[PDB]
């Protein structure tokens, strides 16, 4: 929620601020990361309950 | 200056309460910081 | 009649300020409305 | 009279571009970071270890 | 019903209190026409039945000019057409006229008014009296008054802030005279003569408010914020709260030994402000400092015989505490013996209120009402000055001529020195 | 049926009585505008102690607010639980105390206090069995001092069976918020010496060092050191209010810890304290409340323990515990500092016990202390009152009020005198 | 059920101990948040030696944390397991330490001192019986010196029966990260000596020997040199924590190993260590323990065992093992060195074997010896402090806080009357 | 909490006193005007501005120091250029006339109309700080200003604040070049008159800073700016265990523990590691061995006196940034085995080491970027021939009595060169007696 969030506040600012900074491609890699955590463990509880 | 000490900084022994974000080496004599003379 | 019902209302509030500014310790002590301040010296300096 | 209304646009759009900034810090700052400040520790993102 | 009239007497008077009742006004939204644009009020202002708020006050002056601005003013319709009283003759600045001759003239009218301002109390207070010590009505008057109060108002207040003549400076040359002559008014006749001395003043606004030109102006304001301190309790609400008497019974040690210092706090100028953090530490030690003192005498020549702390604003108990232990720890401030506890507290909630001038919205502030020994030095410079002249009998002739006679001169010298050696025999530490 | 009459005298007094008030209404289950909203039939079934009964069942405080300026009355009723007193115990004047304790003692003080006696009358008349009485007031300063001792005189000959509680709010010697202060309490001490049956010594500095080294609060304000006061007052009226085993009202707590008539002089103490980030820290039980009580840090009464025998101490516990675990550590206390208690009153130490708790806890006690220690505040006032007297600093604000020099010299003699065997018995 | 007191003094004293803490609650499995999350029933067996339990299911270390700058009570809060201990356990004082053992024994050290009783007296009678303490400090410097002594003293007065352990850092030869380290540690080991029971000298030399040639480092700092220290704490206090066969604990070491009351100057050791390139040629066994157990390599202080004759020797194993290999091995290394050991003590090696190991570590082993060789340790500092106390250097603040030459005349006595008795049970 | 008060006397004081609070506000983030724009949000967190700055209403940290001179102007350039709203507008204290190269008018004529000021500004700057750990006092031995108005503020200090650490930092006059003609007499006279009154008194001359810019900074034509800069990276390196935190966190209560070994003897020699001038940071590897040999080479020194000529009694190393204990040992155990760095024999012990994380942050200009640095406060005895070209300049001077007639028709008696010139011997004689070795 933070990482969306953030992420979707940061993607509109002025024009001559908006950029592809060191900010964007860190929110990107943390949601990234966050995701493949959420399928890993998705896939981790399934084989624990079998 | 990138330093062993900033590497291995929230792990050192003698390394205060890393509150901000640049240098893990700042002060933050909070906890200390006896009861009447605090804010 | 509803006045002396009211100055318990008027007490209340004017005491819901004090549970806020107070209880700041950066408020009570060192406190300055930069607003208010920055004002009079842009009038003395008008003056 | 054209040198003064060359630095006329200068302060003109130098004031656009302060108060661009400005408020570039208010939404990296007051939003997100505060935001952020709510993030969970190591032990919870464990699974309470 | 914590009401307080107040009797300004003379040029001093009406001016030190256009300046208190403007203040007096604002803090009490009343607009300069008596119309609020809940009770925080009644200690100067009455309900006339109709939204409309008259001062509780009589403006007096042996002559017009100086009141009559007032009445041709924008605080015209906000007094009573008879609360400001004005002669039609000067007191030629002579103790005499003011007191046995033109005074004579204006005192009934004065006391007639004070009784129609004083049944309108349900609980006067006390009177607050604001007059100059080198003046003709100044002296003079508030000699007749207080004495004809004395006899009437008896078992009510008589606070008395005065100008004491200046140690250097003066802008007259009968000063000495007249103030030496009105001693036993503000001995014998007064209950808290708070004498304060333009020098001062000057040096507290030229060094900590950066006005580098003082006006008279720029010097009854502060007058004004300090009188609205020891006032303050008994109108607006607050935590340990303290009225008049209170003032007095922890201030006045010993009968004859009534006349405290003022020393506000927070006097600085909305630019060395922001560079400061005015804190309660900060406010309670300036008070206690030679250089914001408000009678050019250095309290580290004496002992203080008790302290009035009257703190207002965003204080909290824990901080006057403390700042109250750090004064009790510095070798300077020198305390009688015959005081172990010498610090009476008072903490209002009611910030300062900022009359378009100087001195900057501080949210915290504070006024200090010390009992201080160090007086004896301005009743002791004042005094070689009327030796210097009493010897060549010069300028006695007015006196004479305007109906007293020469023992009046002589004894008041002799009163003056009594207090003088009280107010210097009550601190030499004891023999047994 | 048993009961407690509240009075409550001077500003100090009124708003710690509005704390207590405050508290064991929301303890008991009273809503601001006076009627029953809780959960238990316990909170009623003991609820004629301090609530009479009105009409539609709007349960009013048995006190009596009493004050010579207006405008502490116009504080409490403003006051969060302000709109439920009887607007008729609300007694006052239009005049000043003045920080005097003559002109509370011996002027309109008196002339008020015939409307004070009125209503006091009345609400101990409205009644078939009164336990005593509970007073608030301030021991420097008028009012609380001043018509306080007065009302304590009085209701002491018109009931002398009745217990008298006069918790007093003891003068400090570092920091003092008012000049005459030495003179007001050695004054009231005087009476407070021979009139009450309870006295409870509740400086200002031990409050404010509980707020600091056990709370850890950055803002000790004057409620807090209210509630901390009110917290000790329903600990020990608790036991008539809440049934337990091991009861023990104000009656067994006095047979208990008034060895002699002039002993009763306690420091209190309340001890399930602790701060917000070292409360999930502790392991709240018997003995982690015996250590807080027990400390020479959580005493209300600024005089160390350690520096004279423990006479007698009660404690009062509230909450479900067992009783092995409460009787072993008041005998561990006992044996393990031998040469803090007195040895010719053997086991000094009472207990009681009552079920229910405070809100928002489990377990909490209170410490009543008659210890040798109190000495330290009786000597202090009087050094005091010694270097003001010596000079007759501030005193002719008396003699003009009516009283004279032998009154004052009594008074500091009968402190001596209290002084006196308040040492023999801490030497035997 | 046994417990000890810890106490850290120092900067030195309080990074070791956090170090100490941190490895303990790896064996025991608390997290940094104090719950506890492990795997075996065998952690929470005896878990009340260092844990108080607290509310919750949390275990709260049992350790008083002092020291006189205010900097590294923060460090320490804000370290790995900085939400771990009590709040109120850090007791500090805004001060400095100043490295001088005046300032640390005579001045505001003293003040604390008070304090910091208060705060051993609550986790000392919170108990049903004390094993003893245990006091972590540094002799060359302030607090841990002047603190640590003055514990010392205090502590052994109040407590006489109970065993104390105090991991001392003397000072270095080659090196010295403060010039009054002879000043401080002569006045520190004079109440060193006839105060406490079990004293373990750790130096510096040795420690950044074992990281050298043992470990082969690269950049060692003071987290592994205090890592090295919480080794030999691990290992000590293990037969009382964990089962085994033929235990032993602090008393039944302090028996064994302290011949005469003057001589508990030990030098401990822990040897299953290797370096990761050396890792996969070992070849674990209790053969190789004791070989890496008994060389003057892993021995943690500066003094060399070929220059002594070994008093006493205890070897703590802590493994699933052979007790015949075990006997035979400490058989064989005082039979195969026989000028090493005394021959008026027969047999003078000690075993103990605890069952459980290190987490993570299939078999352990810690060394404690008293030698003849503790000679060199205060020696050397005899000779510095003769070197700088003739000419009078450093020694007008040490006078400036309150002491006499005679007390310097009289540690340096001590010092040599300690290293006479060490001298002459080295020569039969 | 670890607060100390910084006052900055005569033209050289405020000037080095100037590029001191340039250092200390780029070292801890405070804008010219006062604001830190890094703690809006996330803030009541750092607290090492706490020795150095203030803090007031309007987020603003405002410097704990005092800058004073006798004369205008000095202070006038800080009232107009970039620093106007930083310092508060009463701690800069000026005259109205100049001391004018004269101890008698900076100590005894024209000093007692602002000591009393200075010490109400120095008084409610220590009331404004909870446990003051020390004055830092900026001066040059040379001025009128500078040696009488700082004498005047020793006594007075003394009287007030006699507990309180009094550090000094001040300008020697040079052995050869110099810059005035009664530089001697000042000097003397205030090294008399500050010997029994500050607690350690670090010197720097100008002409050792001169060599070491034309050397290890390639500027050949340097200036008082460079000269304050160094000076100020100095004084930055001293306090800075009191502002961050490290491994050895070294007070300056342990530097007056390590220094001095009597209390007579308190001037060390101050040394600094890397002066590169980022044309060297390409060929010097800049090692911990590299930065403790350069402390130690009789060329980086600060003052113009060889410590050959002498021998060490105590040093306090002062690390800074990437620095490992093993690497420090080594080079401590290097030092101790070369053989032309001389020990007294009655100090076996005689290093302090402290290590803080904290490196460097380089103003624009002069110095490099390093990730390393030492201060190197060394006691040596080898100052006394420092002490004796001055004793030589102020006989040569005062044998037939040059320039007395002012500073004895402005006030002061004509003992007082006689007096300073014996106390001065005294101390050198203390110093042979000290440095002599142990024979019995
Ligand atoms: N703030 C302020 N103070 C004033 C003003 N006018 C006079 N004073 C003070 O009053 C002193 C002189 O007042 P007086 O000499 O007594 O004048 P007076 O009361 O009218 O008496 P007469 O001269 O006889 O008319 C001066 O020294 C001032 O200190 C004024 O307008 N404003
Ligand atoms: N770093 C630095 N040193 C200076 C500066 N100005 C002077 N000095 C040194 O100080 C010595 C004399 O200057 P001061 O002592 O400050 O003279 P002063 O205090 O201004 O005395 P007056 O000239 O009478 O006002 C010279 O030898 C210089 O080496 C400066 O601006 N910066
Ligand atoms: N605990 C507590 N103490 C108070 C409170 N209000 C005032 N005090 C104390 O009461 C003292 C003075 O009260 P006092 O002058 O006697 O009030 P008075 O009885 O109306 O004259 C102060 O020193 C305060 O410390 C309160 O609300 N709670
Ligand atoms: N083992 C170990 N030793 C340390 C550590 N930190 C400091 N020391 C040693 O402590 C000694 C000095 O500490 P000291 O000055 O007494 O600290 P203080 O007690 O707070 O004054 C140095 O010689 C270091 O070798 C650490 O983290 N681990």
């Amino acid at each position: 929620s933070i990482a969306t969030d953030n992420l979707q506040c940061q993607e509109r600012r002025q024009h001559p601020d908006l950029v592809r900074d060191w900010v964007e491609m860190e929110l990107l890699k943390e949601a990234e990361l966050i995701r493949n955590i959420q399928e890993l463990l998705k896939r981790t509880i399934m084989q624990a309950v079998n | 200056p990138e330093t062993f000490w900033i590497q291995r900084a929230p792990q050192l022994p003698g390394v205060s309460n890393i509150r901000t974000l640049d240098t893990p080496f700042r002060k933050n004599c909070s906890f200390s910081t006896p009861v009447p003379l605090s804010l | 009649d509803p006045k002396e019902a009211a100055a318990i209302e008027a007490r209340r509030n004017r005491e819901k300020e004090r549970q806020s500014r107070f209880l700041n310790v950066r408020t009570r002590v060192m406190g300055v409305d930069v607003e208010a301040l920055n004002s009079q010296v842009e009038e003395r300096k008008l003056q | 009279e054209q040198s003064l209304r060359n630095l006329e646009d200068t302060r003109m759009n130098l004031e656009k571009d302060l108060a661009v900034k400005t408020n570039s810090l208010f939404i990296n700052r007051q939003k997100c970071m505060t935001h952020r400040a709510c993030y969970p520790t190591v032990l919870q993102l464990a699974g309470y270890q | 019903q914590r009401e307080c009239i107040s009797v300004h007497v003379g040029q001093a008077g009406v001016q030190i209190g256009n300046a208190c009742w403007e203040l007096y006004c604002l803090e009490h939204g009343i607009q300069p026409d008596g119309q609020m644009p809940d009770d925080s009020f009644n200690t100067f202002f009455s309900e006339t039945g109709a939204g409309k708020h008259v001062p509780r006050a009589v403006f007096v002056d042996l002559e017009p000019t100086v009141i009559d601005e007032v009445r041709t003013g924008t605080y015209r319709q906000l007094f009573h057409p008879e609360q400001l009283i004005t002669g039609k003759e000067d007191a030629a600045n002579n103790y005499a006229r003011g007191h046995y001759t033109i005074g004579k003239e204006l005192i009934d009218l004065v006391l007639d008014r004070i009784r129609k301002l004083a049944d309108q109390c349900t609980g006067l207070q006390g009177f607050l009296i604001f007059h100059s010590f080198g003046g003709g009505t100044g002296s003079g008057f508030t000699s007749l008054l207080m004495e004809r109060l004395s006899v009437d108002y008896g078992k009510k207040s008589k606070l008395e802030f005065s100008i004491y003549p200046a140690p250097q400076v003066s802008t007259a040359v009968v000063e000495p005279y007249n103030s030496i002559l009105t001693t036993h008014t503000t001995l014998e006749h007064s209950d808290c003569a708070f004498m304060v001395d333009n020098e001062a003043i000057y040096d507290i606004c030229r060094r900590n408010l950066d006005i580098e030109r003082p006006t008279y102006t720029n010097l009854n304001r502060l007058i004004s914020q300090i009188v609205s301190s020891i006032t303050a309790s008994l109108r607006f609400d607050g935590a340990l709260n303290v009225d008049l008497t209170e003032f007095q019974t922890n201030l006045v040690p010993y009968p004859r030994i009534h006349f405290p210092l003022a020393t506000y706090a927070p006097v600085i100028s909305a630019e060395k402000a922001y560079h400061e953090q005015l804190s309660v530490a900060e406010i309670t030690n300036a008070c206690f400092e030679p250089a914001n003192q408000m009678v050019k005498c250095d309290p580290r020549h004496g002992k203080y015989m008790a302290c009035c702390l009257l703190y207002r604003g965003d204080v909290v108990p824990k901080d006057v505490n403390a700042a109250i232990a750090a004064i009790k720890t510095k070798r300077s401030i020198q305390f009688v013996d015959w005081c172990p506890t010498g610090f009476k507290v008072g903490i209002n909630y009611q910030p300062p209120t900022v009359v378009p001038g100087d001195l900057a919205k501080v949210q915290r502030a504070v006024c200090m009402l010390s009992n201080t020994t160090a007086i004896a030095e301005a009743w002791a410079r004042l005094d070689h000055k009327f030796d210097l002249m009493y010897a060549k009998r010069a300028f006695v002739h007015w006196y004479v001529g305007e109906g007293m006679e020469e023992g009046e001169f002589s004894e008041a010298r002799e009163d003056m020195a009594a207090l003088e050696k009280d107010y210097e025999e009550v601190g030499m530490d004891s023999v047994e | 049926m048993r009961e407690i009459v509240h009075l409550q005298a001077g500003q100090c007094g009124n708003q710690i009585g509005a704390k207590f008030w405050e508290v064991i209404s929301d303890e008991h289950g009273i809503d601001p505008t006076g009627t029953y909203h809780g959960d238990s039939d316990l909170q009623l079934e003991r609820i004629n102690v301090y609530y009479n009964e009105a009409t539609g069942g709007k349960y009013v405080p048995r006190a009596v607010l009493v004050d010579l300026e207006p405008g502490t009355m116009d504080s409490v009723r403003s006051g969060p639980f302000g709109q439920i007193f009887r607007p008729d115990n609300f007694v006052f004047g239009q005049s000043g105390a003045g920080n005097n304790w003559a002109k509370g003692h011996y002027t309109e003080g008196a002339e008020l206090v015939d409307s004070v006696l009125d209503v006091v009358r009345k609400e101990a008349e409205s009644c078939d069995c009164l336990q005593g009485f509970q007073l608030t007031h301030s021991l420097g300063g008028g009012t609380g001092s001043g018509m306080g001792t007065l009302l304590i005189s009085k209701i002491r000959e018109e009931y002398p069976d009745r217990i008298m509680n006069t918790f007093s709010v003891v003068p400090s010697p570092k920091v003092s918020d008012t000049v005459v202060e030495p003179y007001n309490a050695t004054l009231s001490v005087h009476q407070l010496v021979e009139n009450t049956d309870e006295t409870y010594c509740i400086d200002n500095e031990a409050l404010y060092d509980i707020c600091f080294r056990t709370l850890k609060l950055t803002t000790p304000t004057y409620g807090d050191l209210n509630h901390l006061v009110s917290a000790t007052m329903s600990g020990v009226t608790t036991c008539l209010r809440f049934p337990g085993q091991l009861n023990a009202d104000l009656r067994k707590l006095a047979v208990n810890m008034v060895p002699f008539p002039r002993l009763h002089f306690f420091m209190p103490g309340f001890a399930p304290l602790t701060s917000r980030g070292s409360q999930q820290y502790r392991a709240l039980t018997v003995p982690e409340l015996t250590q807080q009580m027990f400390d020479a840090k959580n005493m209300m009464a600024a005089c160390d323990p350690r520096h004279g025998r423990y006479l007698t101490v009660a404690a009062v516990f509230r909450g479900r515990m067992s009783m092995k675990e409460v009787d072993e550590q008041m005998l561990n206390v006992q044996n393990k500092n031998s040469s803090y208690f007195v040895e010719w009153i053997p086991n000094n130490v009472k207990t009681a016990v009552c079920d229910i708790p405070p809100r928002g806890l489990k377990m909490s006690a209170t410490f009543i202390g008659n210890s040798t220690a109190i000495q330290e505040l009786f000597k202090r006032i009087s050094e005091q009152f010694t270097a003001m007297f010596r000079r007759k600093a501030f005193l002719h604000w008396y003699t003009g009020e009516g009283m004279d020099e032998m009154e004052f010299t009594e008074a500091e003699s009968n402190m001596n005198d209290l002084g006196n065997p308040v040492v023999t018995r801490g030497a035997c």
